């Protein structure tokens, strides 16, 4: 899985995101709903309009989940535990959508962290998001 | 691929400011770097053993320019991406035997490269318009299969 | 989709022996059972909480018959799977908003169902011919996207 | 991951495969090369003709890997350990191909075990193969 180099690359990049984690998270979500409309069938009770307080509020929750995944990068399973049943069992989210969010998240990061989004850090985040997604879908198989 | 007058402007306006030289190899490099299994198709390019290695690798920079060209060509004939990529399809499908999924990956890395390059200008709407294009190219490139 | 005289016979000869009734719902059930997230599209079918539950579920058996029909229809117009599924595309794409990947899954479950049903008759070559078809249907069904 | 029910469903089905594990494995490979030709770019030094001794010999190795994954179903990572670097690092196998083999393997099993290949056992094997693949690609992220 995530190597020592990846682990440090992830921590660094997220450190930069800093207090913006919540707004970047709201931005990724918006990018997804726009570029990938099928993912909206999951937020019907949401006003997905641009300056939607609901979207902004959820982007914060997503960002904090990710912050926690990083803080416990060596034990994401036990940590993300709850989030796994919610997504996998409760909402039964199509696994393929995790790929779409992960992509919009990298797009968001690349549009804010020009200095940090190097090839290596890029692959690292990919692996990281790849792992986080694996856990959130771990309840499927 | 459709594309509304708005989606058309957003894409074209942005595409005009692209650097045919840099951007080209940047997408290809990251691909090989982020999705290592892709290197198996460019062993005749030398040392790809490391990011700096591939990122600097001149064969990459060079081929990436050709890929960028291929896209520019697609943006011009969105109405007929099929005939536009017909020869490219044969090449990658019958000859090279690359799996379509990897075309999708290249489109997405391209998208990342552009977001990185343009930053705050690559608004969500611009991205959506570009995902449409990339989706269209990837499908056309993989037509020599279905 | 192409299909050679040999691939044509292999498919058609086998398809003729299919049970329009059973086979139909068998594929749909396994789909919902193997890929649980698909159930979200058939909540109005009742208890799908368990295999026996969905496998016996009459709404499934019934809808599966319609799906089988759709395929039979595709096998008849392999030359024009596009126009053949045009209405179905709109339905699943614009209306339902199902992701293409899941169409691929249904094709593969179909393939499994048939192998199970025909056993040793479903030789590798027969499968390859059928993967071609399924691939063709899945692409046509998802045309209202690209 | 694999639940108690899955674990037992997997053991049972593989028990049936029995001494045929090697021939079913050769059959899956053949199905893959036929239905999914891109996967052949990985076996160029192979005579993929039908009654190929090489294919038959490799189907045996694949089957034994799977037999071991099952025997150590609770520790596939450490067990499949070697197979992971070979595939991920050495051969750098495109992850998507693991999906194609897993599908042909289920097709092969369904064509030999009509009584056992029930919906539930089917989902189980899927989850199992899903997991085995995850490990063999674990070296990517
Ligand atoms: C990067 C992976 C993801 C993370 C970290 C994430 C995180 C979360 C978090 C923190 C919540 C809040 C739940 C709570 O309040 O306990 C949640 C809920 C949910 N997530 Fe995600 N999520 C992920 C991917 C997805 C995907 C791919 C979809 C589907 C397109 C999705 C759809 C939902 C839905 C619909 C809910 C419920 C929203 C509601 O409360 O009405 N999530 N997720
Ligand atoms: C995403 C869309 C893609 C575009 C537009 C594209 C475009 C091209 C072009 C313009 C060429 C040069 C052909 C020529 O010289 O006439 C080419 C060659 C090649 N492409 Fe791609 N390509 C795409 C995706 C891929 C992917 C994903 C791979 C897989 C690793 C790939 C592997 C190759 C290889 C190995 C060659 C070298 C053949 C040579 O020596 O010319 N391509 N591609
Ligand atoms: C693989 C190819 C598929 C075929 C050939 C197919 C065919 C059909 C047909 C024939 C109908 C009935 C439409 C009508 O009444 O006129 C239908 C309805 C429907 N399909 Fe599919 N389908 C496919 C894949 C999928 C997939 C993967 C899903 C995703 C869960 C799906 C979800 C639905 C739903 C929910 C309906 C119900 C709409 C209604 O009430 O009629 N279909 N499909
Ligand atoms: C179900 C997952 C798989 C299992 C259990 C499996 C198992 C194995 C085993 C046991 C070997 C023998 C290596 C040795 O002698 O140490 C091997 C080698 C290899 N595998 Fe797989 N494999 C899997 C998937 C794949 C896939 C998806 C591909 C690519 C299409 C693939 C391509 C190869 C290649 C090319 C080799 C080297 C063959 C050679 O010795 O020339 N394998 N695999």
């Amino acid at each position: 899985v995530l190597s020592p180099a990846d682990k440090t690359n992830v921590k660094a990049a997220w450190g930069k995101v800093g207090a913006h984690a919540g707004e970047y998270g709201a931005e990724a979500l918006e990018r997804m709903f726009l570029s990938f409309p099928t993912t909206k069938t999951y937020f019907p009770h949401f006003d997905l309009s641009h300056g939607s307080a609901q979207v902004k509020g959820h982007g914060k929750k997503v960002a904090d989940a990710l912050t926690n995944a990083v803080a416990h990068v060596d034990d994401m399973p036990n940590a993300l535990s709850a989030l796994s049943d919610l997504h996998a069992h409760k909402l039964r989210v199509d696994p393929w959508n995790f790929k779409l969010l992960s992509h919009c998240l990298l797009v968001t990061l690349a549009a804010h962290l020009p200095a940090e989004f190097t090839p290596a850090v890029h692959a690292s985040l990919d692996k990281f998001l790849a792992s986080v997604s694996t856990v959130l879908t771990s309840k499927y198989r | 691929v459709h594309l509304t007058p708005e989606e058309k402007s957003a894409v074209t306006a942005l595409w005009g400011k692209v650097n045919v030289d840099e951007v080209g190899g940047e997408a290809l490099g990251r691909l090989l770097v982020v999705y290592p299994w892709t290197q198996r198709f460019f062993e005749s390019f030398g040392d790809l053993s490391t990011p700096d290695a591939v990122m600097g690798n001149p064969k990459v920079k060079a081929h990436g320019k050709k890929v960028l060209g291929a896209f520019s060509d697609g943006l011009a004939h969105l109405d007929n991406l099929k005939g536009t990529f017909a020869t490219l399809s044969e090449l990658h499908c019958d000859k090279l035997h690359v799996d379509p999924e990897n075309f999708r990956l290249l489109g997405n890395v391209l998208v990342c490269v552009l977001a990185h390059h343009f930053g705050k200008e690559f608004t969500p709407p611009v991205q959506a318009a570009y995902q449409k294009v990339v989706a269209g190219v990837a499908n056309a490139l993989a037509h020599k299969y279905h």
